[PDB]
């Protein structure tokens, strides 16, 4: 592919290394997003290896709830990623606009998330930064995991890297322990709470107080939450990684079953 | 902004695409890609013959 295979429509957003454009591939008139990255900026920042790893991971995943990277190409100055267009845009914007999601919307997102994450884990990919800002939304509002920045393929070894986002950090990262794929189970629980409440569960005035709340699992449920939703969150936000509810458990949880209105997109044929 | 990319023509084309998915695996996934280790190296132009 080259840039002249596409009609450029309009900017969708400014990334750190270039813009993302709404584009239409000329030959099939197929609408996609083209993410443009400047090679010199990437090299200056020293992110080449990180970018390679992110592309290597995202470009080999095929799931309805993971944003697809169809292909990629480069020219003299730019690297171009050909991505699935998410017509309903950023999840975080929707949550901010509404303040909190209702149970139906939240359960639906949870089922989609757990399915995408299970797909990942079956391939020994750990995501490591699930939060609303890393999620986009499809035509029917389907969750799409979009940012694989912190992800890793971890076939054998446990990991040590502190990664993710303050409010979402699992206790084991804060304590300097090794971690595994169960980090994603914890983050799923933080996400479910934020969806329903509109604030993450360990919100605090300082980074040290947030860490303290996390490692103590100082979870205080607002009285408006349903017993089912509290049950799921409680089962994900376990101090001990091995005790967290598995992703198949999230999919099977009664609150998810009773409230989710998940619909699988049409597929070719 | 070209017309295809705004308001209604866009809305309409997105709907159309959701319900008539293309064989992306074939249409994009069989097409060659640059090696990852070559992304930061020399871009060679598409055409060179004499
Ligand atoms: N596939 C997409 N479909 C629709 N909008 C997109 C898509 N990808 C990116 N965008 C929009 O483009 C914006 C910036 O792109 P993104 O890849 O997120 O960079 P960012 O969010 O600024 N983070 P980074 O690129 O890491 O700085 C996003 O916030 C979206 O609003």
């Amino acid at each position: 592919f080259t840039i002249d295979d596409f009609d450029i429509g309009r900017p969708l957003g400014k990334g750190k290394f270039g813009n993302v454009y709404l584009a239409r591939e000329k030959q099939n008139k197929f609408i996609m997003a083209l993410k443009v990255l400047f090679k010199s900026q990437l090299e200056k920042e020293g992110v080449e290896h990180q970018l390679r790893r992110e592309i290597e991971i995202q470009s080999h995943l095929r799931h309805p709830n993971i944003l697809r990277m169809y292909n990629y190409f480069h020219d003299r100055k730019r690297i171009y990623l050909m991505l699935e267009f998410a017509p309903r845009g950023e999840l975080y914007k929707e949550l901010q606009k509404h303040g909190r999601f209702d149970e139906q919307r939240s359960a639906t997102f949870m089922e989609e998330l757990a399915d995408a994450l299970h797909y990942c884990h079956e391939r020994k990919v750990i995501h490591r930064d699930i939060k609303p800002e890393n999620l986009l939304m499809g035509y029917k509002g389907e969750l799409k995991i979009a940012d694989f920045g912190w992800s890793v393929h971890a076939p054998s070894l446990r990991r040590r890297t502190m990664c993710g986002t303050l409010d979402y950090l699992p206790p084991e990262m804060i304590e300097g322990k090794t971690h595994d794929e169960k980090v994603d189970l914890w983050c799923a629980g933080v996400l479910c709470y934020e969806f329903l409440v509109g604030m993450p569960p360990f919100d605090s005035p300082s980074h040290t107080e947030t860490h303290r709340r996390i490692v103590n699992v100082d979870l205080k449920f607002p009285p408006f939450l349903s017993d089912g939703s509290k049950d799921l969150i409680s089962k994900l936000l376990r101090y001990h990684p091995p005790q967290r509810l598995p992703l198949k458990g999230v999919m099977e949880h009664p609150w998810v079953k009773a409230n989710s209105r998940r619909v699988l997109p049409p597929v070719y044929q | 902004i070209p017309a295809w990319a705004s308001g209604n023509l866009l809305t309409q084309a997105i709907r159309q695409q959701y319900y008539k998915p293309i064989d992306v695996d074939r249409m994009y996934g069989t097409i060659d890609s640059p090696k990852l280790e070559e992304l930061f190296n020399k871009s060679k132009p598409r055409y060179f013959k004499r």
